[PDB]
């Protein structure tokens, strides 16, 4: 029980800071009226 | 003089307000195809078009941007990255940008004109007015911004009050 | 002109807009003594003695409608169940009646233009429009009316618009 | 004649209207360091710094107040116990004050003129309309006024309709 909630929480956090670096990443590039992807930031993001 | 009329013949159309029980509390900006609104501003799109919409927030940023359908993306303002220092036109008269930083002589500034794109000589939004800060004569502006790379930079000086 | 002055000055004292958050989106009329409102116009009419009378809802002709007090029951437009071909009247100019079809030329007619009551060469409503349809270089409308024998008819050309 | 422009003069900046939905249905007072609201008008203060305050209340009395800072109490109204009978000057024109009791000739009073206060030949503030009722040919007030000992004394005639 303590181990499969001790997974669960860093799965968990680890999921929601990928999230959170997601969001900082792809934030600037979409508030451009541009509105374009460059090449590394955009797979390594899933940005499509 | 002539400058205020022609901030008044470019941002007729473009330029919609946003209502609160009557009161004007805040401006958006239609450019790109796509329509910025900023987050403490709070009240219905006085556009029947806009306002049927969902808006993508950003917190950090402190932008809701929406995409514009394509029958008025030819009507939006336009856009650019270059700009040298020296005077730009605003809606209350001029505004200069020196060491990167936009600043507004005082008599005008208070709660309500938020949102009011910064446009130059030749009709180019550069900046968009968020907050303002009293700097001894002469105020500072809180804005956004854009660079050669395309990462919409955010300027903040020390302990604005958004308006 | 001259026909759509007259027509101002009978709007202006038994037409009455509603009061949308910022702007008007449709009109209510007062005929016969008996109030008449659209139902997709959403919004508060301007008298307080019109706002305070609850209405019946008729579905099927798309209308709200409840009994005027008996001061104003004197103070209404007049309804007429015969009418020829030829033209009529209407806020926004002039408007064709053929084979039973009352069409306007285009350019005009657009949201915010419901429950304008359609005249006659006499003063009195034949008509109430409630939207229409561009049928080419000419738009049709689709309006609700009266006939010989007291039964309040409604026609529709295809794919109206509820304006 | 001069005396509604002597009213408007003296009234320009301390008068506040009450804004509810673009109607304006009272005025508050500022008098004393003091902010006067009544209870049945209700709304947002339309200056910004009276209405982010915490405005105590006296539901007997009929009567919201609060604390306004030091850097406005000098630009107040006065306020003094000594009347006399006679006339006075009133927004409307003028006011007679005959047994301790304020009368308005007819023609005037509505609903939205709620909070106006009462003004003498040399610019004090000696009541703050808060009702009326019709009297013949000649309206009465409800009002609220001063005396000597310090005792806000609230007169109330009978049967009355808040305005």
């Amino acid at each position: 029980s303590i181990c499969a909630a001790i997974a669960t929480v860093s799965v968990a956090a680890s999921t929601w800071l990928f999230c959170r670096s997601r969001v900082a990443c792809l934030t600037p590039y979409r508030l451009t009226p541009n509105a374009r992807i460059p090449f590394c930031l955009a797979v390594l993001c899933c940005a499509r | 003089g002539k400058r205020q009329r022609m901030v008044m013949k470019l941002e007729s159309d473009k330029t919609f307000p946003i209502m609160l029980e009557g009161k004007i509390n805040g401006y958006a900006c239609v450019v790109g195809g796509k329509l910025f609104r900023p987050m403490h501003v709070e009240g219905k799109i006085d556009n029947d078009v806009l306002a049927a919409l969902k808006t993508k927030k950003a917190s950090k940023y402190d932008l809701e941007y929406a995409d514009v359908p394509q029958n008025m993306r030819a009507d939006t303002f336009k856009y650019t990255h270059e700009k040298p220092q020296g005077y730009y036109s605003w809606h209350h008269g001029a505004v200069q940008y020196e060491n990167g930083r936009f600043t507004v002589p005082k008599g005008v500034g208070a709660k309500g004109d938020s949102g009011r794109p910064i446009l130059d000589n030749q009709g180019r939004v550069v900046a968009i007015v968020l907050g303002g800060v009293n700097e001894g004569s002469r105020t500072a502006l809180s804005v956004v911004m854009w660079n050669e790379k395309g990462v919409t930079v955010k300027y903040t000086p020390e302990n604005c009050e958004q308006w």
